[PDB]
């Protein structure tokens, strides 16, 4: 829907995070150790039509 | 999982290496759900 850029604060850090440790629950890589978020993060918003 | 919510793309860093993360958000419950992780990938 709409499309934007945002910015690495403490907020994308945290989808950093949510996103290794839900990856080690499923392991395919072994386990891994979080280290940052890079630029760009991007972020879509849907409404209502599909 | 509703049209009403968000969807991030990210490149996270883990174990010295470059990963591509979608993940999904709803709006009303902030229902996070893993969606795809790929990597490693070439930096942007």
């Amino acid at each position: 829907g709409e499309w934007e850029i945002i910015d690495i604060g403490p907020f994308t850090q945290n989808l950093g995070k949510f996103a290794v440790d839900e990856e080690n629950k499923i392991g395919q890589y072994g386990r891994l150790t979080f280290n940052k978020v890079i630029r760009p993060c991007m972020k879509k918003t849907i409404y209502e039509n599909e | 999982r509703e049209i009403k919510g968000y969807e991030y793309q990210l490149y996270v860093y883990a174990s010295d290496k470059l990963f591509r993360a979608d993940i999904s958000e709803d709006y009303k419950t902030r229902g996070r759900k893993l969606l795809r992780f790929n990597g490693p990938v070439p930096p942007p």
